[PDB]
């Protein structure tokens, strides 16, 4: 009914290999040059990222800014808001980063902050301005 | 089976139908209503059973009825119809039996029998037994024909058929009771031995056969589910589609390798473009922790633009060493996946060389069974006649298959040394003229009624004819003879003076260096009492190897011999023999095969026999007067003895039909 597990055969492949004396040897040596062409261009890419790797080396460690564990405080000094309106400018709405930036504030009284000052510092103005880049 | 269905099962017979061949004789009863039917058939089996249980003596209808009880035996006619339907079958009372009922004083009819071989004898002693007067004519000095029996001293070996192939509805089976052969079951259990000397290990030798089977089986599916049979107007033989198939298996193999290769590429261009990000993160990343230094080297106290400045690319810096840690991690799962593949390749190879050359070995173990070149057989039909295979384990006559036919040969006028040169046969009846093999210019003509004619495939098939058909045979006839296929393989018997080999086990395998030379000395029997081994030669060799004297040959058997067991233990042979079947005028090959191009068909048309023409023109329709039988002849056991032997039951009991009439099909 179908052939044994393992062999492979099709109309195809049959026809195929039949058609001329020889079908079978030709087709059989492209198969032969096809393997040795990515047999070689696996070598180069090899090499090729080989050489990549050792302008990686040493890695980034000796770029690794110290880090600041300082405590969340939601109490806005003055200069918290300026970075914060800086932030704006810098960045848009990403309150991810502009809370990095200042350090001790989490990404809500944030976007609080955004909504409470929007009018005071004109924090759609400051967008804007970041938009228009 | 047991009982009366083991008879039915013994004699080739359907035990709970009625076959082509019962229908024709009692149309009454197969196309009458199923009761009669069963009572047909159990007195049939029941007869058959009767015989079986003592194929030494005759069976007599009388003994038969006898031994029937009722309701059977309140119909006697019928009993009477299959007893004797079965005698004339040679179903029954066939072979070396003791006559309860003395020969008819008088005797009916006249046919001249042409070949004494197995074939030959077995009608003959029929026709004889049927009360005709039979003679046989053989060109050879001995009866037998392709049962051909050395004997020198104690040595004891077949040049040809040795092999009982089962006794599960053998005919032989009946006939070793009636002769003694010894039959010795054969140890199937066959060691190979590379070019080299050294034994193939376990590991291999399963490997390589399996495939063998699997790529049998292959050519089945091409040849039936993709109709792989023809290929530019010529038909496809079995090597044709092996190689087809040995072919795609090896595409295959590559077709895998490179789709693997071509993974490992694109991972490595998943890679690469991973570090060139890398490597340009590096970059940024590098310097923007410069600004961050310039810019935290500015002192406080500063005011907040430049303190923004600083923690702005504080973090835009951290941001991008994470990035950085993140593609490191991912680079570092692209790398060991990486080392997955290049550590898990598919198959290098679809078979090696030491493999491939196992495997031809079991190519010419295949040959040397179907005496041929597998470019020859059919595709389609080689293998046809299997179906028919009987049971049981396979066996030798360890005193020499020859035993047989003589047995066959007492009581028969045969005519030695007598060779046919022309068959003539007309509507009034046949001469054969034949000539003394010995003195040529002696001439004999025999007249008869009807010839049967078992001369070999070989012998009809060639060119010009050694024997002349008056008038030519129809070309329907001589085109089955160009057709069918009639191979060759030889045999080299070697003969020592003490067992240098391993007792227990009966065959052994050398593997060749070449396939076009898997053939040569292959496969080497022990299966005699005596200190014999038996080399064959299968394939396209036994062709070429028919054309080299017999002492290179021996040579290169001790060759392979000595590099199995070791020089010192290899004697020479006291006594050689060489078999040269395609030579030999007589047989002209070995057996038939099912050529490519050919069917089982054909078969049945050898067995078809001649009818002449009228003599005067406007005269009736004649009589058959020409008749085929023999090993070629017959469709289901083909190229054995067991199968010439029926084939001869066969003609005997039509050509009685015909000359004796039948009173059993009223
Ligand atoms: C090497 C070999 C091994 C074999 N092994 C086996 C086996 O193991 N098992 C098995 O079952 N079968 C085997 N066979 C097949 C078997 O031997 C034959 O099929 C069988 O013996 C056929 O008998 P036959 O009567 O049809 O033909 P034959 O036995 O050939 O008888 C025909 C007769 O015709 C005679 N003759 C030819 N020309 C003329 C003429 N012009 N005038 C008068 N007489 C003539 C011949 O001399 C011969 O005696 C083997 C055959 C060979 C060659």
């Amino acid at each position: 009914c179908r052939p044994p597990k393992g062999m492979y055969l099709t109309q195809e492949d049959v026809v195929a290999v039949s058609c001329s004396p020889n079908a079978a040897n030709t087709i059989l040596r492209q198969l032969d040059m096809e393997l040795i062409s990515l047999k070689r261009q696996v070598q180069n890419a090899k090499q090729v990222n080989s050489a990549l790797k050792q302008k990686m080396e040493g890695g980034i460690e000796e770029f690794k800014p110290p880090e600041s564990n300082q405590k969340i405080n939601a109490r806005w000094t003055t200069e918290e808001q300026l970075l914060a309106v800086q932030g704006v400018r810098k960045y848009g709405k990403d309150f991810q980063a502009i809370a990095d930036v200042i350090g001790n504030k989490t990404v809500g009284q944030v976007k609080n902050f955004f909504v409470n000052y929007r009018r005071r510092f004109n924090l759609e103005e400051v967008l804007q301005e970041w938009e228009a880049e | 089976p047991s009982g009366v269905e083991g008879a039915a099962f013994q004699s080739r017979l359907p035990h709970d139908r009625m076959t082509s061949q019962e229908a024709a004789c009692f149309p009454d009863i197969i196309s009458g209503p199923q009761q009669t039917q069963k009572v047909f058939l159990f007195i049939r089996n029941r007869t058959l059973q009767l015989w079986l249980d003592n194929p030494k003596i005759q069976l007599t209808f009388e003994a038969t009825l006898q031994q029937l009880e009722a309701p059977y035996n309140s119909d006697t006619v019928l009993v009477h119809r299959v007893h004797s339907y079965l005698e004339r079958h040679g179903l029954i009372n066939f072979g070396i039996y003791k006559r309860i009922k003395p020969l008819p004083t008088k005797k009916t009819g006249k046919v001249i029998i042409i070949g004494s071989g197995v074939s030959g004898l077995a009608a003959a002693r029929q026709l004889q037994s049927f009360g005709m007067d039979v003679t046989l004519l053989e060109a050879r000095d001995r009866v037998g024909g392709r049962v051909a029996t050395f004997r020198k001293g104690n040595y004891v070996a077949d040049l040809g058929a040795m092999v009982v192939t089962g006794l599960g509805g053998n005919p032989m089976a009946v006939v070793s009771k009636q002769v003694n052969m010894e039959l010795a079951k054969i140890k199937q259990k066959c060691p190979l031995y590379e070019a080299n000397g050294q034994a193939v290990p376990k590991e291999k030798d399963e490997m390589v056969e399996q495939e063998f089977n699997r790529l049998l089986e292959a050519t089945s599916y091409l040849s039936h589910q993709l109709d792989f049979n023809v290929l530019n107007n010529k038909p496809v033989s079995l090597g044709q589609a092996l190689e087809v198939v040995i072919q795609l298996q090896e595409k295959h193999v590559k077709d895998e390798q490179i789709e693997h290769w071509k993974k490992i590429v694109k991972t490595q261009e998943e890679l690469k473009e991973l570090l060139n990000k890398m490597v340009n993160l590096k970059e940024k990343i590098k310097e923007l922790h410069q600004q961050y230094k310039e810019a935290s080297e500015v002192k406080p106290p500063r005011d907040i633009t430049a303190e923004f400045l600083v923690k702005s690319k504080h973090r835009d810096l951290t941001a991008l060493c994470k990035e950085y840690d993140e593609l490191a991690e991912t680079q570092g799962k692209l790398e060991e996946k990486l080392q997955e593949l290049e550590a898990n390749p598919p198959s290098d190879v679809y078979l090696s060389s030491r493999d491939r050359q196992i495997l031809d070995w079991h190519f010419a173990n295949l040959e040397f069974a179907n005496a041929t070149p597998l470019s020859t057989l059919s595709l389609k039909h080689w293998d046809q006649d299997d179906d028919f295979e009987f049971t049981g384990s396979h066996l030798t006559v360890r005193n020499g298959y020859s035993c047989v036919p003589v047995a066959l040969a007492e009581g028969l006028d045969i005519k030695l040394n007598t060779a046919v040169r022309q068959v003539r046969y007309t509507a009034s009846g046949c001469e054969v003229i034949a000539v003394n093999t010995r003195s040529t210019s002696q001439t004999f003509i025999y007249k008869c009624d009807a010839v049967l004619c078992t001369l070999p495939l070989g012998v009809l098939k060639q060119q010009p004819p050694a024997v002349q058909f008056v008038p030519p045979l129809p070309e329907w006839k001589t085109s089955a003879v160009q057709r069918m296929g009639f191979g060759n393989l030889n045999k080299v018997v070697l003969c020592f003076d003490r067992v240098f080999w391993d007792p227990s086990v009966n065959l052994f395998g050398h593997v060749g260096s070449t396939t076009a030379s898997r053939g040569e000395l292959f496969l080497f029997w022990n299966l005699y009492k005596a200190p014999i081994l038996l080399a064959l030669v299968a394939g396209e060799a036994a062709g070429i190897m028919e054309n080299i004297s017999d002492d290179v040959i021996v040579g290169r058997c001790l060759a392979i011999l000595k590099g199995i067991f070791g020089s010192s233990a290899v004697p020479q042979p006291k006594e050689t023999v060489v078999s040269r079947w395609r030579a030999d005028p007589w047989a002209r090959g070995s057996y038939s095969y099912v050529a490519a191009g050919s069917s089982g068909n054909d078969y049945d048309l050898m067995a078809q026999p001649i009818t002449p023409g009228p003599s005067i023109p406007g005269a009736p329709q004649p009589i058959p007067r020409l008749f085929f039988a023999g090993e070629h002849t017959i469709r289901n056991y083909p190229a054995t003895v067991h199968g010439a032997l029926l084939s001869g039951l066969r003609e005997a009991g039509r050509i009685a039909d015909q000359f004796l009439g039948a009173m059993y099909t009223l």
